[PDB]
RNA sequence: AGGUUCGAAGACGAUCAGAUACCGUCGUAGUUCCGACCAUAAACGAUGCCGACUGGCGAUGCGGCGGCGUUAUUCCCAUGACCCGCCGGGCAGCUUCCGGGAAACCAAAGUCUUUGGGUUCCGGGGGGAGUAUGGUUGCAAAGCUGAAACUUAAAGGAAUUGACGG
C-alpha cells in the first residue's frame, strides 16, 4: 500500500534493461549485484529499488514484448514483418466475383470481355441503412 | 467545383432540375393519342389533364384527373406524340 | 499518361478486382463524386479505375520530381498501412512515420524529431488530419489515398481507391512504389516486378500465430 | 447571454404549447420544456420476487409491470438528480445516457 | 341475477382489459385509433363497445415513426364501427 | 346563466427573535358559458417586410415525378403500408477558416472604409421618468401622445483569472 515507483527508478531500470539485457535474469540478488557494478547508484535503497523493478520488468519481457526494446524481440519482430512473403499470391484468386455494374464499368474501359470474371446476379434488396432512432 | 461549365450541362442534369431553373425552361408535360378498346378513333388527351375527357363516339371515360397526371382508364393504348 | 506505355495493362486490373479497391460506399463526399462510376443496389459506390490509375500516375510523377528521395515523407496512423509505408520507404527511399505522429513535427524547430520534408503522402485524410494541418502550416504539398467519403481539405493529389481493407491499402502502396521506381530507372517496365504485393499487407496477430503454427506443424511433419 | 440555442425547450414551429403539472411539486411547466421520464418498473420488486413466486397458486405466472410517466420541472429534476449541470460542449450533447446493459 | 339456494347465478355484465395490457400497448412513434359504438342486440341488451388499434411498423421499415394520415384514421375508424355493429 | 375543482382577499394552525410570508386546513372574488368593454405581456427568434447571391450532409412534413423488390384485397391493372432516389414550398438539425462580429456566436447577425437593391418604424451617456402638464380614448382600471428644472463620471455588454456558493 503505497509502493509506486517514481520515474527515477522506472527510467533507470528501463535504460539498464535496454543496455545490459544479456547479463540480467529473474533473480533479485544477481540483478542487484549487476546493477551495483554497472551503474554508479549513490544509495543502497535506490540501488535495490532499481534492481526490484528490473526483476519485475524481466518477468514482463519473458512473457511478451513490452518496451523495450530487446534485440531478440526486435529482430523477430522485423522477421515477422519482413518474411512470410507467401509462396503463392493472395491476389491470384483465379475466380473474381464481380457485380454486373463493375462488369459494365470494365466493359466501358475495354477490359470487361477478356478476363475470367465470374459474375453473380444483383441482390434484390435496398435493405441497407440501419433503422433510424433507437429501435 | 470551381470550374463547372454552366452552359453545356449533361441532359440528365437538365432533366433532373425544376422546369424553371433550367437554362431555357421547358414543360414536363406532353400530348398523347389515347385509344380505347371497342372504338376506332383516337383522342389527343393532354398528359396533366384536369377534365374528365370522354370519347365523342362512345361515351366512355378515358382519363381521370388526379393531383399531377391524368390517370387513364383500364386497358387503353396511349402513344406519346411528337415527344 | 496519354502514352501507350503508361496504360492500364490488365494484370493489375485483376490485382485491383482481387484486392477490392473499387468498392467504397456508402457515403459520398461531394468532391469525390468526380471519381465514382455509379452506386450499387446494396449502397456501395463503385470507383472508376481509370481515374484511380491516372491519379496514381500523377502522384508518382510528383513523387519522382523530388530530387532528394529522403524528402518525401510517408505517413500512416493506422497499422493497416503502417507496414505498407515502412516497406515503401524501404523500396523508394522516403522517410516514414508509422504510428503516432507527434504534433509539432513539422512546426516546432526546437524538438528532436523536427522533420522538414518537401512532399507528404498520407494513407487516410481522416485518420491523419494532424500531418495535413501541419503541412498547411509549413507550405508542404500533400498526396493522399481517399475513399468515397474522405474530406479533401488540404489534399492536392487525392488518389481515389479504398482505405478500409488491408489488401487494397497494401496494393495501392505497392503500385505507387512500382510506378515511382519505374519512372526513375530501376525496373525496365517490360517484365513484372519481383516484389510480390503480399509483402505490404497488414497481418493481425491472430492470423499471424495461426499461420506460424500451421507452418510449424507442416515443417515438423 | 443566451445559454442554449433552443431556449431550453422543444418549441420550433408554433406559438403556444399546453402546460402540465410537475409530478412532485405541481408547478406549471410547458410540455415541451418538462423533463419527461417513462418508468416500466415491476410491481413485485425483484428483491422480493421469490416469495411471491413460491406463494403463487398458479404454476406459470408472469408478474405485471407498472407504467408511469413522470414530468418534472427543472428545479425538481435538478434537486432529485434526474439531470445535472454540464459544461458547454457537454451541454450540447443530446444522446441519452447509456443503458448500462452489462 | 338470481339465487337458487346455495348458488348465485350470474349473467354477463361487461368486459374489460387489464390495466397493464392497455398500458403496455400504448407506445410512442405510432398512431392510436379508437372507436366506440352504441348498439342493441336482438333481445334488448343495448351495449357500448370500445375498440382500439395501433399502426404497425413494417419489418424492413427504417423510418422511426408509423403515422397514419387523418383520412386513413377516419376510414379505419369507420371500418371498426361498421364491423362491430354488424357483428353484435 | 352556472358554480365541480382550484383559489387573489380573509380566517385559522404551524415555523420564526418577528412572520401581515414560504408549509398545512378552510374559503370570497375569479376560474366555466353567453353578450358587451379593455388593448396590454420576457405579446421573444429579446432578430421589420419584399427580392437576389454565396458551402456540405443527413433527416422530417406536405405535394408531384421515377424506380429492384416485400406486403394487402384478389388472380391481374390500380390503390394503400414499406424500400431507393429526384423536384418544389415548409419547421428544424449537424458540420464548415464562406464571410462577419467586442465576443458569446451567426449560413445569416454574410455578400460593409473594396462603405449605395427597395422601403417602414425606431436609438443617441446614466438618472429624474414613461414622471409633471395639456390633449385624447375608457364605466373604471388604465392606454396612447409626452417634457423640464435638477442631478451624475460612469451606468452598461461580452469574455478571462481568482474568491465565494445553505
Ligand atoms: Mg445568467
Ligand atoms: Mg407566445
Ligand atoms: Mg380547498
Ligand atoms: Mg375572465
Ligand atoms: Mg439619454
Ligand atoms: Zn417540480
Amino acid at each position: 500500500m503505497g509502493r509506486v515507483r517514481t520515474k527515477t527508478v522506472k527510467k533507470a531500470a528501463r535504460v539498464i534493461i535496454e543496455k545490459y539485457y544479456t547479463r540480467l535474469g529473474n533473480d533479485f540478488h544477481t540483478n542487484k549485484r549487476v546493477c551495483e557494478e554497472i551503474a554508479i547508484i549513490p544509495s543502497k535503497k535506490l540501488r535495490n529499488k532499481i534492481a526490484g523493478y528490473v526483476t519485475h520488468l524481466m518477468k514482463r519481457i519473458q512473457r511478451g514484448p513490452v518496451r523495450g526494446i530487446s534485440i531478440k524481440l526486435q529482430e523477430e519482430e522485423r522477421e515477422r514483418r519482413d518474411n512470410y512473403v507467401p509462396e503463392v499470391s493472395a491476389l491470384d484468386q483465379e475466380i473474381i466475383e464481380v457485380d454486373p455494374d463493375t462488369k459494365e464499368m470494365l466493359k466501358l474501359l475495354d477490359f470487361g470481355s477478356l478476363s475470367n470474371l465470374q459474375v453473380t446476379q444483383p441482390t434484390v434488396g435496398m435493405n441497407f441503412k440501419t433503422p433510424r432512432g433507437p429501435v | 467545383p470551381l470550374a463547372k461549365d454552366l452552359l453545356h450541362p449533361s441532359p440528365e442534369e437538365e432533366k433532373r432540375k425544376h422546369k424553371k431553373k433550367r437554362l431555357v425552361q421547358s414543360p414536363n408535360s406532353y400530348f398523347m393519342d389515347v385509344k380505347c378498346p371497342g372504338c376506332y378513333k383516337i383522342t389527343t388527351v393532354f398528359s396533366h389533364a384536369q377534365t374528365v375527357v370522354l370519347c365523342v363516339g362512345c361515351s366512355t371515360v378515358l382519363c381521370q384527373p388526379t393531383g399531377g397526371k391524368a390517370r387513364l382508364t383500364e386497358g387503353c393504348s396511349f402513344r406519346r406524340k411528337q415527344h | 499518361g496519354a502514352l501507350d506505355v503508361l496504360q492500364m495493362k490488365e494484370e493489375d486490373v485483376l490485382k485491383f478486382l482481387a484486392a477490392g479497391t473499387h468498392l467504397g460506399g456508402t457515403n459520398l463526399d461531394f468532391q469525390m463524386e468526380q471519381y465514382i462510376y455509379k452506386r450499387k443496389s446494396d449502397g456501395i459506390y463503385i470507383i472508376n479505375l481509370k481515374r484511380t490509375w491516372e491519379k496514381l500516375l500523377l502522384a508518382a510523377r510528383a513523387i519522382v520530381a523530388i530530387e532528394n528521395p529522403a524528402d518525401v515523407s510517408v505517413i500512416s496512423s493506422r497499422n493497416t498501412g503502417q507496414r505498407a509505408v515502412l516497406k515503401f520507404a524501404a523500396a523508394t527511399g522516403a522517410t516514414p512515420i508509422a504510428g503516432r505522429f507527434t504534433p509539432g513535427t513539422f512546426t516546432n524547430q526546437i524538438q528532436a524529431a523536427f522533420r522538414e520534408p518537401r512532399l507528404l503522402v498520407v494513407t487516410d485524410p481522416r485518420a491523419d488530419h494532424q500531418p495535413l494541418t501541419e503541412a498547411s502550416y509549413v507550405n508542404l504539398p500533400t498526396i493522399a489515398l481517399c475513399n468515397t467519403d474522405s474530406p479533401l481539405r488540404y489534399v492536392d493529389i487525392a488518389i481515389p481507391c479504398n482505405n478500409k481493407g488491408a489488401h487494397s491499402v497494401g496494393l495501392m502502396w505497392w503500385m505507387l512504389a512500382r510506378e515511382v521506381l519505374r519512372m526513375r530507372g530501376t525496373i525496365s517496365r517490360e517484365h513484372p516486378w519481383e516484389v510480390m504485393p503480399d509483402l505490404y499487407f497488414y497481418r493481425d496477430p491472430e492470423e499471424i500465430e495461426k499461420e506460424e503454427q500451421a507452418a510449424a506443424e507442416k515443417a515438423v511433419t | 447571454t443566451k445559454k442554449r440555442r433552443n431556449n431550453g425547450r422543444a418549441k420550433k414551429g408554433r406559438g403556444h404549447v399546453q402546460p402540465i403539472r410537475c409530478t412532485n411539486c405541481a408547478r406549471c411547466v410547458p410540455k415541451d420544456k418538462a423533463i419527461k421520464k417513462f418508468v416500466i418498473r415491476n410491481i413485485v420488486e425483484a428483491a422480493a420476487v421469490r416469495d411471491i413466486s413460491e406463494a403463487s397458486v398458479f404454476d406459470a405466472y408472469v408478474l405485471p409491470k407498472l407504467y408511469v410517466k413522470l414530468h418534472y420541472c427543472v428545479s425538481c429534476a435538478i434537486h432529485s438528480k434526474v439531470v445535472r449541470n454540464r459544461s458547454r460542449e457537454a451541454r450540447k450533447d443530446r444522446t441519452p445516457p447509456p443503458r448500462f446493459r452489462p | 341475477e338470481d339465487v337458487q339456494g346455495k348458488n348465485c347465478l350470474t349473467n354477463f355484465h361487461g368486459m374489460d382489459l387489464t390495466r397493464d395490457k392497455m398500458c403496455s400497448m400504448v407506445k410512442k412513434w405510432q398512431t392510436m385509433i379508437e372507436a366506440h359504438v352504441d348498439v342493441k342486440t336482438t333481445d334488448g341488451y343495448l351495449l357500448r363497445l370500445f375498440c382500439v388499434g395501433f399502426t404497425k411498423k413494417r419489418n424492413n421499415q427504417i423510418r422511426k415513426t408509423s403515422y397514419a394520415q387523418h383520412q386513413q384514421v377516419r376510414q379505419i375508424r369507420k371500418k371498426m364501427m361498421e364491423i362491430m355493429t354488424r357483428e353484435v
